[PDB]
């Protein structure tokens, strides 16, 4: 398919070009703001990320950073005005991102430690009781499938609200309003990013603390 | 002419009158978590703050049903 | 949006974030780690001078 | 700080004295966070140290059996 | 033409306005937990994650009335 | 081509907007339950658990109204 | 073709959208018997045990209300 | 055709969304009614009873209304 | 075909879904009434029975919409 | 055949679901006025009256509603 | 046809149900302000009256739909 | 016959039932305010004021629907 | 003709009755923080205001729904 | 009429780039206190403090 190339170009080259790039940065320095983005993304981080311990090591601060440096440029994008050829790879990638990312995450995450006898052996009491098997299925399913509407509804509606916010706002007639009404895509876009990776984070961190 | 009907009678249903509840409970909790927040400084530090990740299951209350707004539309 | 777009927009998203963060997590965890490191060098070595 | 005088007294002289700000101690109901502005409020005070600043930022635990805000 | 009057009636008004009890029981829920919970220290954390549990009864509430939509779309 | 209707229109206003009560009241129970069995250590597990039984009359309210939906589908 | 509207309105109207009265009285006052029965010990089973009683009026409320849904159904 | 869609939607809707308000008025009633007569022994049964007869005024609010569906069915 | 569905939709939507303020207000009155009354002594018979004259208003409220429903039957 | 079902469903429509805020406010003010009246001797009269002129303004609220229902009777 | 219908329509649902949030208003002001009021003696004329003028905010909220019922009417 | 019922059910659907959450909030705000700006001296005239601030946003609320009404009348 | 209909009751049903809960839950916030913000004043610098915040949801809440009423009328 | 979008891009854009630089600049440049009072300070003090 000749179709669907600037938002795969566009979004993989911007995506790729601002995630790929922490490899330089290694070995310094490199100015004054590597101490208080260092200090201040890592001892905000670790210190309010309660709920990790025995979870994992680089994966917070690299999933976390990865994932909202990442994920940041599908909602950071509203700024730019100017028809279909590149704002699915937002719905598409915000979507597929959270839902691929919290399910691999989960699954992934819980079915590595401990474990494969507590997810592939969880009835006794917890399905025996309650000896129809009706309670496992509905709560396991609805627990362990929220996460998908959640993501699919957050990162959907943040990026369908800044895709059609910045595409109506940058195809109009005046530019009073739709120009300078930059508040709710950028308090739209960092609470949606905020609220993205905190609920995220602590979601991954509370749900894998325990089992 | 049943699409016109049905897809603006399905996106106005399914996205119209169901923000009540969580308008209303976003004044409700900000303004219970404002009282007990200011009545205790000592409290609005590691406490009320978790309230706010109430506001999280948003997400999964009305703001979901405009997910299905698509449905009316694009869908 | 018609067609071709889940491949592309999955493997993206998912190949650049687990292959930024796999390559990237010992570079950011390495090069981030000298505040703690030195906050806790500091702090563990003048509270134990003062206390020696 | 200092602002409002809190001076306590115990049941033959005085007990405390001097002005106070911030004074981070617990009310009837639990742990509270006073400060200067609050209303007129007539709590009680049980057992336990709370540390309130006194004056020219002086954290003191005020520790007593009885107590009457 | 009853197709697209049932589908979209039954999917509009089975899962519309139903988000309101849900949201405003989340809402009163975490304001009332935020402060009970804030205005003790001990009970900061030993009986008041409890309500949290009740969070669980919501997806048998408004939650579960979203798992019929399919019967108005997918089947 | 009143099957459609009735049918569709018997399950979504059958089993649509009627667990606001219920969520509401799972809501306001275990709000009120967790201020009251938290304020009081002895009142934590004595008594404050027997409020959760009244969660088992929720299944006679509008749980029940959902094992009507299929005599509108099933029936 | 008046059957169908009428037994499926009739059926969903009278037992559809009734017993978020019924469901958030008994979380009402499961709440406040639970508060007011657990800040006392000796108020906890000498009287408000009585408020119980109340719920054998819900049978007479909303849940009479079922009672007629044969009247769309079997009658 | 206008008997089944009058006496039907008559019926419906003149016994069907009523027993709100009784039954939200019994719940209130009875939780504060046991919260105030449980939190002092004399008020325990010397007034607190005579807020049963307003219960003797629900069968002139919601309950009455009932008597009105005969008229869709017997009448 | 419009009288049953005008006498009949009169009658019903007239004295209908109206009965909910006045039983919920008897409710919210006698619980309020009834805790006030009995948490004080003196109070229990001096002003709090004046609040049952406030019952007296209900005949004007929705009790007197039932007074309509002759128009829709016997006028 | 319009005027039957605009004149009964102007006057159902118009006079029918209002009186719930009246004889809600009513209830409420009565319960807060009888209460706040009780809890106090010289406040059972001196201000307490003067919330009985807010039931004034009730006639310019649902009851004055009422006064409308002429236009779909008798003009 | 449709004049009688628009225009019944139109001033019932216009003119109908909406001096609920009016009439519930006053009489939660009244109440409050009457208890707040009554309370203290101070208070009870310095700044409790000021409260009466949100009630000239009343004829902007419920009051002024009512202005446009002549255009159902008159225009 | 679509500009009579689409006009008049566009202006009365969208400037009828919705002045109910601005009157509530209005009263309930000078309920709130009046009583805790009445409850002390000094709180009299320093922040209480700016919950008038609040009313504000009122034309942001209910208020900016009637805008709208000319939609339905002068566009 | 379904057009005018589709497009009115959308727009009217989209933008309606949906700002209940963002005006009750503005004016419930503003008398929780105005009463709690009142009587502290130590309070009444960096916590109430934050309140304020849970106003810049409202725009994510119901007046976000208003942004759908151009694809009733613009789209 | 027109657009008249370098007044508000301008302006917008002026107004709140060096109103939250400037105002926020002491956050994100006053952080390097910490490290460098508590490696230096921590350092200098925990040398002559032992030494002396």
């Amino acid at each position: 398919m000749f179709f669907s190339v600037v938002l795969g170009l566009l979004f993989l080259v911007l995506f790729r070009s601002v995630a790929k790039k922490a490899t330089s940065g290694v070995p310094g320095k490199f100015q004054t703001a590597i101490e208080l983005v260092i200090g201040f993304v890592n001892g905000s981080v670790k210190d309010m990320y309660h709920g990790k311990s025995k979870l994992i090591a680089p994966l917070a601060l690299t999933i976390f950073v990865w994932v909202f440096l990442m994920n940041l440029m599908d909602l950071l994008p509203i700024d730019l005005l100017p028809r279909v050829v590149p704002s699915a790879d937002v719905n598409v990638t915000l979507s597929m991102a959270l839902g691929v990312f919290i399910l691999i995450l989960f699954y992934s995450i819980k079915m590595k430690g401990i474990g494969g006898f507590t997810k592939e052996l969880t009835l006794q009491p917890f399905n025996h009781w309650a000896f129809i098997p009706v309670n496992l299925i509905l709560e396991g399913v609805s627990l362990l499938s929220k996460p998908v509407s959640l993501g699919l509804r957050l990162f959907g509606n943040m990026y369908a609200g800044e895709l059609i916010f910045i595409l109506i706002a940058g195809l109009l007639p005046w530019w009073s309003q739709w120009i300078l009404n930059v508040p709710w895509a950028i308090f739209h876009i960092l609470i949606i990013t905020l609220q993205a990776f905190i609920f995220m984070v602590l979601t991954i961190v509370y749900l894998s603390m325990a089992s | 002419n049943l699409n016109m009907d049905l897809l603006y009678m399905a996106a106005a249903v399914m996205m119209g009158l169901a923000a009540i509840g969580a308008a209303i409970g976003i004044g409700i909790l900000g303004g219970k978590f404002l009282e007990g927040a200011a009545r205790q400084p000592d409290l609005i530090p590691l406490l009320r703050t978790q309230f706010f990740i109430v506001m999280g299951l948003v997400d999964a209350i009305p703001m979901i049903a405009v997910g299905l707004g698509l449905y009316v539309m694009f869908a | 949006n018609l067609n071709a777009t889940i491949l592309g927009q999955a493997i993206a998203f998912v190949l650049f974030v687990l292959f930024a963060m796999k390559y990237v997590w010992p570079p950011l965890m390495a090069a981030i780690e000298k505040r703690q490191k030195e906050i806790a060098d500091g702090l563990a070595s003048a509270e134990r001078a003062h206390k020696d | 700080a200092m602002t409002y005088h809190l001076d306590v007294v115990s049941a033959e002289q005085q007990m405390f004295s001097g002005l106070v700000e911030k004074i981070q101690v617990t009310g009837s109901e639990g742990e509270l966070g006073i400060y200067p502005g609050h209303a007129p409020l007539l709590t009680a005070i049980k057992p336990g140290m709370i540390r309130i600043v006194k004056q020219h930022g002086h954290e003191e635990f005020i520790y007593l059996s009885g107590g009457i805000l």
